DNA sequence: GGCGGCAAGGGAGCTAGTGTATGCCCCTGAGTTGGGGATATCGCCGCC
DNA sequence: CGGTGAACCTTACGTTCAACTGGATCGTGTGTAGGTGCACCG
């Protein structure tokens, strides 16, 4: 599987970064990562399409990036309503769709 | 005077297989290539027989837009005087080509999981292809000196082979949508030029 | 909009069969590859199975290899997952993802998904 | 108040609507979408 | 739901005088799964 921080915290307004890493096969060789946001008790829905892109209708603040073997999400001016789980996906060789794991975002309320 | 229907070609839902490349006539419009950009990351836009910088200051009797799909390592074969499976069996361009080609990656949109069998290319043919010729017959192509009376099997293969597009293919093995505009001009009124 | 509804299934005894059906509408079902993705209660996601756009090729996660069977029928526009030889650890909520236009290697629509509980109790 | 030095006289970047140099895709090609090098006019400030 | 058996160009490269000599090794470098399944005790 992939490795992600257990939890990430941040006050509203600033920039928050969430990074996930895997071997070369998962993301280091294939630039097919794509991150999903799952709210509590809700169906996960795509947030970052492809390595760095966004499906129509999602917030412009989210921005994905790739640094060599790692893939990161950057959130600008995150609000309280952005509190939810975030998973980083990746297409590896011979199919085998690995998943990020778990990453929770909280606001200092 | 109206904009050329470049959307109907570039935005088309599905492109025909290379062995059955489409051909749409475009005329009585203005070619505004400015809007053509910002539509996927184009991989090739190279023109022969006409300087692109002055493309907006000249027009022709008509233009033919032929669309198809091919793998990246194959796109280099779409050019005059080239050789290769596509160049000799599927799509052949004359040495005096008056027009030019456009190619853009379509991996995200045209590479199904497990193999996209909707696209076929002719892998076997008795003889090369004349310029701008279409072949769609699926007769069994015998290779040896043993006639097979049109039955697939040993030494008698099906001429067409399906492209096995997959997301995990190579960087250049992914599908590439290609649109070739052949500018044809004769002693007839001009049809398709953009702003002066 | 695009809808995807899971038939679901109540608590079942370990090692018993179970058929889950995802019915889709609002888009060309027969042109994209569906996925089944499980989520254990309180845990992260985990890809389970995927089926090609015509059913020719099916891929399973190693954890469920040789036990599950994913199929689909485009006549009535439905997708099926047959579960055999269940295990207690297998309880989870199942999502029927689509992989819509501009991406087939990725999961997009993520219908509501049902719940399946595998416990030996009444 | 005039002189000499200044991310500057030649380095690097690309993204089409369009300006003067952190710009111009200028000029087109390995086809994987991009290569190096073209006229500097320059303009504005610390110092003794 | 597995053991055989015979295949079918099998599908996915890493390339150009060619073809299968008619072997799974065979010129230059291939390689394999399902099943078509019909009793089992179930
Ligand atoms: C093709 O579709 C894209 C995205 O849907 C759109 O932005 C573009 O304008 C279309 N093509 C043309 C030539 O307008």
């Amino acid at each position: 599987a992939l490795t992600q921080p257990a939890s990430v915290s941040g006050s509203p307004g600033q920039s928050i970064t969430i990074s996930c890493t895997g071997t070369s096969s998962d993301v280091g060789g294939y630039n097919y990562v794509s991150w999903y946001q799952q709210h509590p008790g809700k169906a996960p829905k795509l947030m970052i399409y492809d390595v760095s892109k966004r499906p129509s209708g999602v917030s412009n603040r989210f921005s994905g990036s790739k640094s060599g073997n790692t893939a990161s999400l950057t959130i600008s001016g995150l609000q309280s309503e952005d509190e939810a789980d975030y998973y980083c996906n990746s297409l590896t060789s011979i199919s085998t769709w690995v998943f990020g794991g778990g990453t929770k975002l909280t606001v200092l309320g | 005077t109206n904009l050329c229907p470049f959307g109907e070609v570039f935005n088309a839902t599905r492109f025909a297989s290379v062995y059955a490349w489409n051909r749409k006539r475009i005329s009585n419009c203005v070619a505004d290539y400015s809007v053509l950009y910002n539509s996927a990351s184009f991989s090739t836009f190279k023109c022969y027989g006409v300087s692109p910088t002055k493309l907006n200051d000249l027009c022709f009797t008509n233009v033919y837009a032929d669309s198809f799909v091919i793998r990246g390592d194959e796109v280099r074969q779409i050019a005059p005087g080239q050789t290769g499976k596509i160049a000799d069996y599927n799509y052949k361009l004359p040495d005096d080509f008056t027009g030019c080609v456009i190619a853009w990656n379509s991996n995200n949109l045209d590479s199904k999981v497990g193999g996209n069998y909707n696209y076929l290319y002719r892998l076997f043919r008795k003889s090369n292809l004349k310029p701008f010729e279409r072949d769609i017959s699926t007769e069994i192509y015998q290779a040896g000196s043993t006639p097979c009376n049109g039955v697939e099997g040993f030494n008698c293969y099906f001429p067409l082979q399906s492209y096995g597009f997959q997301p995990t293919n190579g960087v250049g093995y992914q599908p590439y949508r290609v649109v070739v505009l052949s500018f044809e001009l004769l002693h007839a009124p001009a049809t398709v030029c953009g702003p002066k | 909009q695009v809808q995807l509804v899971e038939s679901g299934g109540g608590v079942v005894q370990p090692g018993r069969s179970l058929r889950l059906s995802c019915a889709a509408s609002g888009f060309t079902f027969s042109n994209y590859a569906m996925y089944w993705v499980r989520q254990a209660p309180g845990k992260g996601l985990e890809w389970v199975a995927v089926i090609s756009y015509d059913g020719s090729n099916k891929y399973y996660a190693d954890s469920v290899k040789g036990r599950f069977t994913i199929s689909r029928d485009n006549s009535k526009n439905t997708l099926y997952l047959q579960m055999n030889s269940l295990r207690t650890e297998d309880t989870a909520v199942y999502y029927c993802a689509s992989g819509s236009d501009y991406g087939d290697y990725l999961l997009v629509y993520w219908g509501q998904g049902t719940l399946v509980t595998v416990s030996s109790a009444s």
